[PDB]
């Protein structure tokens, strides 16, 4: 089935979210394996330990300060992005429309999920979002890699999920 | 006499004689009162008597004063009132009532709200913001009252006075109602003689806007005497400036004996209206000659229509036509009002559908920005009774009453919906009534009642599969039925096709429009957001006073004075071309996105009429209606 067939609402409102994310039942032993044993260390407490070591060495930040992190930079910090920055997501926008409108003509069918404006502005708000953790008013090109690659993994991926997307 | 009092009214002279703008508006209230007097004594309108006074001015000639006004207003606004009518009647001589204070400023620790106001703000001057919630009737007091004695044949009268009047407290003299005279006469009431001072209270809650989202909302009652009364209607956001008075005794006298504690409310001085996003007060700006001179010069010229039409949102890139439809809207055409009672539509209504994210709600909301009495409401979110009407019942009389929705609120306005095609069949059948008679009727249980409801109606749609498709009917494509296709003045289908060159086009586009910085700001701080609460009276960046498009701030002075100013009549070398062009486009062989009626014969000459009020000429051109007609045939092809 499409991405769209398999939700019960309109496939417009996937328009409407930044990032869409399809979670797939993997069913391999090796994964099932790690996953089960990563939800017995959870039950049994060592999971408790090894993240009271992680938070002591600093791989793992505590939640309050996360919370309080995150007031801190959302009150003081609000990147820009830089104009070397901007042609990369104008080709990077366009060459997606280019494969979604060749795609489109020779199915003759419209896509159940669709690449508009506002996947651009999200892409954007990804871009000043990544430079926000570093307390940078400047959005780099290093960002909008992190965010065209994240943007592959989420929207990218699922439109390529429905036929009329992929091919 | 009080000497310290004295001293007050002479240093409120001193202040009177250093700023003489107030000692010219009490002459200019004095020539228009005595310019009426003399022309209904010859062959109307009265001004009330108080001014407007600055606290600014009065901080920077007095700051003792000032701050006695702000703290102790009992003892300062008394002395400077009747520092007031002293100028007054020392003027007035040439050519009787007292002489009242209004204050505008910077109030500082005193500007609060029904939730900020407390006890240590009592006896002191403040201004409070909030939304009129409730507002009783409007009553006259007995202020005094005048009696005859036929007996002895004379006249005698008994002044009345009780707390609110007065700011100080006075011992309590109740003089009752006279029937006898000293002598034992009859006494028979002169009414028309006596004195009457209309009085109201009204209900200031603090706004839903700046109210915590769960908590119970505070208020304050305000008490408004004479010239203030009426000044409100429930649902306005206000600002009153008053005094936070505590009145009577709470309960320490041996008769009262409870815990009401109190008694406080604010005696009113000043009630401004406020204009808020999405609200019953329309947005006014006070012009002045040089934006007056910048309209007309801007009037001579021959690209205005795509000048002011591409300023209105130039983050959205395309919808030029679009653009010029809402710019014509806000012109708004003329009304005719014929002589046996028949109403004929001013107003022009706009419908938007077509593929998601293609600035529908974007247009949307900026129109609710830009228009003077724009209201936005959504699909499913409002009602039949959230658009039109409903019937209460209010506590003191007990009889039904009415509370008016967003489309009688937004009379001789705008009205914006959001998901237009989402509505229930019932609010459908409601709004054919507003877009056409322009009127709401409701026949409830008692109540019969005609309310006014001049609209101009802004609606955004969607196809029925999510996706405009060119190969099928659009009447499938839009699928809304005939008769509401017919009311709208102006549909537009916005496909979402996709091209090389118009997406990069696009993409840059957004993509400079995200690149900018308000002045004044740094380039890490992030942009505050404020409110904006405006006081109503009576892709470039750098767009500085009409440089090459207009200001949003000056678009709307402009479109305030076309609306105000100019009334275009129509005229034979229009009439022609909008005859040709309905006669042709009835007869088209071509198929259409909206059916052709004598309703599209109305719209060429509202259209016509709109680009006439842009140009600022009092007569309708063939310029006019060719333009008219030819924006209404992208709309239809
Ligand atoms: N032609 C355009 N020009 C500029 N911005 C656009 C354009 N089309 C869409 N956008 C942007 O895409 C976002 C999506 O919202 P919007 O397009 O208003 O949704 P919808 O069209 O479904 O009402 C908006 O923030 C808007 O700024
Ligand atoms: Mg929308």
């Amino acid at each position: 089935k499409s991405p769209g067939d398999n939700i019960d609402f309109q496939t417009t409102i996937l328009s409407r979210f930044d990032m869409i994310f399809i979670v797939k039942d993997d069913h391999n032993e090796e994964r099932d394996i790690s996953i089960a044993n990563h939800v017995i260390n959870i039950h049994t407490g060592n999971a408790n330990a090894m993240q009271n070591q992680q938070e002591e060495n600093g791989s793992e930040i505590s939640i309050e300060k996360m919370k309080r992190y995150i007031t801190y930079c959302r009150l003081k910090c609000a990147p820009r992005l830089s104009p070397q920055a901007a042609e990369k997501l104008s080709s990077n926008f366009v060459t997606i429309r280019k494969q979604l409108l060749i795609n489109e003509l020779e199915s003759t069918e419209r896509s159940s999920i669709p690449i508009t404006i506002r996947q651009l502005e999200a892409i954007i708000r990804i871009t000043e979002s990544l430079a926000k953790l570093e307390l940078s008013p400047i959005a780099q090109e290093r960002h909008v890699d992190e965010a065209i690659r994240l943007f592959q993994a989420s929207t990218m991926d699922a439109a390529s999920q429905d036929p009329i997307g992929g091919l | 006499p009080d000497a310290v009092f004295g001293d007050r009214v002479r240093r409120f002279q001193e202040f009177l004689d250093t700023f003489t703008s107030y000692r010219d508006s009490v002459r200019s209230i004095q020539v228009y009162n005595s310019n009426n007097a003399a022309n209904y004594n010859d062959d109307l309108n009265i001004l009330p008597h108080r001014i407007i006074i600055s606290l600014d001015d009065l901080r920077e000639f007095d700051r003792s004063f000032w701050s006695g006004i702000l703290v102790e207003p009992a003892y300062f606004i008394p002395p400077a009132e009747k520092a007031l009518t002293d100028l007054a009647d020392s003027m007035d001589d040439v050519p009787r009532h007292p002489w009242k204070l209004s204050f505008k400023g910077s109030f500082g620790a005193h500007a609060l709200s029904p939730r900020t106001l407390t006890a240590q703000h009592l006896n002191k001057l403040v201004s409070v913001e909030g939304i009129v919630t409730k507002t009783s009737l409007v009553r006259p007091k007995l202020i005094r009252s005048v009696h005859y004695a036929a007996k002895t044949g004379r006249f005698h009268y008994r002044d009345y006075t009780d707390a609110t009047t007065t700011l100080t407290t006075r011992i309590p003299t109740p003089a009752i109602y006279p029937t006898e005279d000293t002598e034992g006469n009859k006494l028979t009431t002169e009414y028309g003689y006596s004195t009457f001072i209309d009085h109201q209270r009204i209900t200031v809650q603090e706004m839903p806007e700046m109210a915590p989202a769960g908590q119970l909302p505070r208020s304050i009652d305000v008490i408004l005497d004479d010239d203030l009364v009426d000044k409100t209607k429930p649902g306005d956001r206000v600002n009153v400036v008053g005094v936070f008075k505590s009145l009577g005794a709470g309960g320490m006298n041996q008769s009262n004996s409870t815990l009401i504690g109190f008694k406080t409310l604010i005696l009113g001085n000043t009630v401004y209206p406020l204009h808020a996003r999405s609200t019953g007060v329309a947005a006014r700006q006070m012009l002045t000659d040089f934006d007056i001179r910048n309209i007309n010069k801007l009037s001579k010229k021959k690209d205005i229509f795509d000048i002011l039409s591409q300023s209105l949102a130039p983050s959205i890139y395309g919808h030029d036509h679009i653009k010029k439809a809402i710019l014509l809207m806000l012109m708004g055409g003329v009304e005719k009002n014929l002589e046996n009672g028949s109403h004929l539509r001013g107003d022009i209504n706009i419908l938007m559908v077509g593929d998601p994210s293609t600035a529908k709600s974007q247009l949307l909301r900026f129109v609710l920005n830009t228009a003077s009495l724009a209201i936005a409401t959504t699909g499913r979110g409002s009602s039949g009774v959230g658009l039109t009407a409903a019937v209460t019942t209010d506590r003191e009389t007990g009889e039904r009453r009415l509370e008016a929705g967003a489309m009688v609120l937004a009379d001789r306005g705008v009205v914006c919906i959001d998901e237009f095609d989402k509505m229930t069949d019932v609010d459908r059948v409601a709004i054919h009534e507003v877009m056409e008679q322009q009127t709401v009727t409701i026949a409830k249980a008692g109540i019969h009642t005609t309310l006014n409801a001049r609209c101009s109606v802004i609606a955004a749609a969607n196809p029925v599969f999510g996706q405009y498709d060119v190969n099928r009917d659009p009447h499938q494509n839009i699928a809304l039925p005939d008769s509401l296709l017919s009311r709208f003045d102006l549909l537009f289908v916005v496909t979402d096709d996709i091209n090389e060159i118009r997406d990069r086009s696009i993409s840059e586009h957004v993509l400079r429009t995200h690149r900018y910085l308000p002045p004044g700001y740094l380039e890490g701080e992030p942009v505050r957001e404020r409110l904006n609460l405006s006081l109503a009276v009576g892709g470039n960046y750098n767009g500085t006073e009409i440089p090459k498009l207009v200001t949003i701030p000056f678009l709307r002075k402009y479109v305030q004075y076309a609306k105000e100013r100019v009334i275009p009549q129509l005229t034979q070398e229009a009439i022609n071309v909008i005859v040709k062009n309905y006669t042709d486009l009835r007869n088209d062989d071509n198929t259409k996105k909206s059916p052709i009626t004598a309703r599209t014969l109305e719209t060429l000459i509202r259209l016509a009429t709109a680009h006439a009020k842009v140009r600022l000429s009092k007569t309708v051109n063939k310029v006019d209606a060719k333009v008219a007609a030819n924006l209404l045939r992208f709309a239809l092809l």
